[PDB]
């Protein structure tokens, strides 16, 4: 009694994604995730001036280019042997932090929300699934359904301007956005002035107000209508985080700390234990067993028998692990926003102080949205602090020279999850460059041992009571905020 | 009255051209979508998915045959029979599945369009995906049209990403022309098919640092005063109106902040590299 559903393109994610599921007895029983577009940045980068990489890698993705730029300039800092100044570190955090806000807002509203909110009857809001299980369908009190839908739709529309203001904030010290100019090996290219710090701050306060007063309340309200969506889209429940937004000059402390949570147990993150498999990916490896990124290889092969994706399959200690706000928030376990503490009590009867107090509810479709909203608030609190710490006039740039032979690795968290860039230099040129990105950890295919990637695994058990309107499949996938440009590069 | 119908397709892109469009002001994106264009298909933001999304795209391309703009973001990879970019799957009338390559999609839609607009340096000129080291046979729209012997009005709006003003301005000018061709002639294009309205000015000739350049006052590092030439600035070889328009609603621009990397030019990136070595 199995039925196959194939969705290509899976829209309202970044990039080219195909999802295939098998449904039996009203639930997903198997799944395949496929990235269908390849560019090969790791090949393109070879032989270049290593400093060019922080411009080239941003073109992996126009949604998260600051994450790639950050990872790249940190890899370069490491390889070149240069230490960034206090003000350089803070300025880089302000550039990147502004895009964390932009990316999460863009995601929830402009990618995710049309699975819940009924837009106006003009393209691109229509056509849509006939039985889309929207707010206007779920809420049986018609006036309340209309009011809640209008509330959500007005936020979607207002968020168009809020995300644009976030890019004004990125451009303040970043030069422009998408694709900043302001981060380089050795720090940042423009020293913040008192006037420009104030101009960033004024815009930031508008974004922060939207986050606290509109976004957080909408998310908790949405979850209170879709309580069933805290009970599915579960997956492996393994998460990893690398650390993001260093809070001191020796990169020992972060806003969100590194760590791993596997099979119910916390452990430290050890980069030696990351490897990539390609058994079901369109790539050739020179040796079996999966490869650590420091010896990674990018030899595309769309004819490889048994392969189905251009995404490689990263594993940590041979375990699939997911990444993103859920991962970071689970690992750090920060205190919840005052809004979240209040609305969890008022709308759900849940007493919760810290993220982990959500328990099982964290590992679900709605849990991923909640994690992302909470992290938006948490990042705003941090940006508010950094705006007080930044020192007008203080040097942000330190000179360096391209080394003959070196290696460096930049570790960070992109808005979608753990990110590293590995850089090897020989004869002052890029010898190897290997990118292990966020969505790479989420939207990967099966490894050589048949273990499904996190999105594939989280699809198992998702309800599909209506095969012609399989809305929960896209809801699960979009809860991960996938970026297939990043996943494949 | 009537909005410009748009089918927006992505090949080997990064979505940055789309994101830059979302940053538009005067008009802003809400007004663009509700009042200026009918964005019929766009993979990043549209409500429908899979079969429904593709069926809608093809329905619009038929209904509005010769009367929609085909917007292309990203390059077209031709190696391995186009299999480096699969844009969707079509479910025939018997249940069998068929993948659609970017090559197949553009070959199909371009002849149906009123005009094709290649937004971004990737689609216009090949850009980063077509740069040295790539193995995907990555190609620009103009080169793919030439190879395919497709004669369709083509306008290039380059930049990595293009400024939203360039994309909106070009599309509005094209639509105005279609509605009244003698009152609104098509914008004059340069030899690389991009509008002189936005790409006629040389950055360096219009740069506020030109007085410093003339006096040999060069910034020793990014955070020192002076012209940016010694830091790698490609303004001298780059044609765009960034010096006047600036970026992100006039907040900053590449040259004030750092250096121009020549992102609008047909030889970007290879002819503009290394980025931090002077021209
Ligand atoms: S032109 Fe640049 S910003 Fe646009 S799709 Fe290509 S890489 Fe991305
Ligand atoms: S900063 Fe660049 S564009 Fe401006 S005068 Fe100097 S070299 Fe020319
Ligand atoms: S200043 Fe140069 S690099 Fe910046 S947007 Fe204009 S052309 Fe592109
Ligand atoms: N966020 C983001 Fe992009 C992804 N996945 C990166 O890195
Ligand atoms: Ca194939
Ligand atoms: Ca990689
Ligand atoms: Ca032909
Ligand atoms: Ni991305
Ligand atoms: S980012």
């Amino acid at each position: 009694g199995k039925v196959k559903i194939s969705i290509d393109p899976l829209t309202r994610v970044e990039g080219h994604l195909k999802i295939e599921v098998e449904v039996k007895d009203g639930k997903v029983v198997d799944a395949k995730c496929s990235g269908g577009m390849f560019r090969g940045f790791e090949q393109i980068l070879r032989g270049r001036d290593p400093r060019d990489s922080s411009q080239i890698v941003q073109r992996i993705c126009g949604v998260c280019p600051t994450a790639h730029c950050t990872a790249s300039v940190m890899a370069q800092d490491d390889a070149f042997g240069v230490k960034v100044t206090t003000n350089g570190r803070i300025t880089r955090n302000l550039i990147f932090g502004a895009n964390y806000l932009q990316s999460h807002i863009l995601h929830f509203y402009h990618l995710a929300a049309l699975d819940y909110v009924k837009g106006p009857d003009v393209s691109p809001f229509v056509p849509r699934y006939a039985n889309a299980d929207l707010l206007t369908d779920r809420i049986k009190d018609g006036a309340k359904a209309d009011a809640t839908n209008t509330y959500g739709l007005n936020q979607y529309l207002k968020a168009l301007e809020i995300r644009r203001i976030c890019h004004e904030m990125v451009a303040m010290f970043g030069g422009r956005m998408p694709h900043v100019q302001g981060m380089v090996v050795g720090g940042a290219t423009e020293i913040p002035t008192a006037d420009k710090v104030a101009e960033y701050a004024a815009r930031f306060k508008e974004v922060q107000k939207f986050v606290i007063e509109e976004y957080l309340p909408l998310i908790y309200t949405l979850g209170s209508v879709y309580t069933d969506l805290f009970e599915t889209g579960i997956g492996w429940k393994n998460v990893i985080a690398f650390g993001v937004f260093p809070e001191d000059d020796d990169y020992k402390t972060f806003l969100l700390k590194p760590g791993v949570y596997i099979d119910g147990k916390d452990e430290e993150f050890d980069s030696k234990l990351v490897k990539e498999y390609v058994g079901h990916s369109f790539f050739d490896h020179s040796a079996p067993g999966g490869l650590h990124y420091s010896v990674g290889e990018t030899n595309p092969n769309p004819d490889k028998p048994g392969a189905y994706s251009f995404v490689k399959a990263p594993r940590y200690k041979d375990k699939p692990c997911e990444v993103g706000p859920l991962a970071r928030m689970w690992v750090q376990n920060p205190e919840l926003s005052p809004v979240g503490q209040k609305l969890l009590k008022e709308l759900y009867g849940i007493e919760a102080k810290n993220f982990r107090d959500l328990g099982d509810k964290a590992f679900s479709i709605m849990g991923r949205h909640v994690a992302r909203a909470e992290e938006t608030w948490l990042t705003a609190v941090a940006v508010e602090k950094w705006l007080k710490q930044v020192q007008p006039g203080a040097e942000t740039y330190v000179k360096s020279e391209i080394p003959d032979a070196a290696e460096g690795t930049g570790f960070t968290e992109a808005p979608r999850g753990a990110l590293l860039h590995y850089l090897k230099i020989k004869d002052k040129k890029i010898e190897n460059y290997q990118i292990v990105s966020a969505t790479l950890w989420n939207a990967n295919p099966r490894d050589d041992m048949g273990q499904r990637g996190p999105i594939e695994e989280a699809l198992i058990g998702v309800p599909v009571p209506d095969i012609k309107n399989p809305v929960n499949v896209g809801r699960l996938v979009r809860s991960y905020d996938p970026x297939l440009g990043c996943a494949v590069h | 009255a009537k909005k410009a119908p748009v089918i927006w397709v992505q090949g080997q892109g990064c979505t940055g051209c789309s994101v830059s469009l979302l940053n538009a002001v005067h008009p802003r994106i809400k007004e663009i979508l509700l009042d200026v264009i009918s964005l019929e298909f766009h993979p990043t933001v549209m409500a429908s998915e899979g079969e429904m999304a593709l069926a809608h795209m093809y329905e619009i391309a038929e209904k509005f045959n010769g009367n929609f703009f085909l917007l292309v973001e990203g390059a077209i990879p031709t190696a391995k029979e186009g299999r480096y970019c699969i844009v969707g799957e079509t479910l025939d009338a018997k249940g069998h599945h068929h993948e659609v390559t970017m090559m197949e999609l553009i070959r199909d839609l371009a002849p149906k369009s009123l005009a094709t607009v290649a937004v971004g340096t990737c689609s216009a000129y090949g850009g980063i995906p077509a740069a040295e080291g790539n193995v995907t046979g990555s190609k620009s729209v103009r080169d793919f049209f030439a190879d395919e012997k497709i004669e369709k009005l083509l306008v290039n709006v380059p930049g990595c990403p293009p400024h939203p003003d360039w994309m909106v301005g070009t599309l509005v000018a094209a639509w105005s022309h279609v509605l009244n061709p003698t009152e609104h002639p098509l914008p004059e294009l340069d030899d690389d098919g991009r509008p002189l309205l936005f790409f006629g000015d040389n950055i360096h000739e219009n740069c506020p640092y030109l007085d410093k350049y003339d006096n040999s006052e060069f910034a020793e590092t990014f955070t020192k005063p002076g012209c940016k030439a010694e830091l790698g600035c490609k303004g001298p070889s780059t044609y765009a109106d960034c010096a006047k328009r600036r970026w992100n609603n006039g907040i900053n621009w590449c040259v004030e902040n750092a250096v121009c990397i020549g992102c609008v030019e047909p030889d970007f990136p290879d002819g503009k590299s290394p980025f931090y070595v002077a021209e």
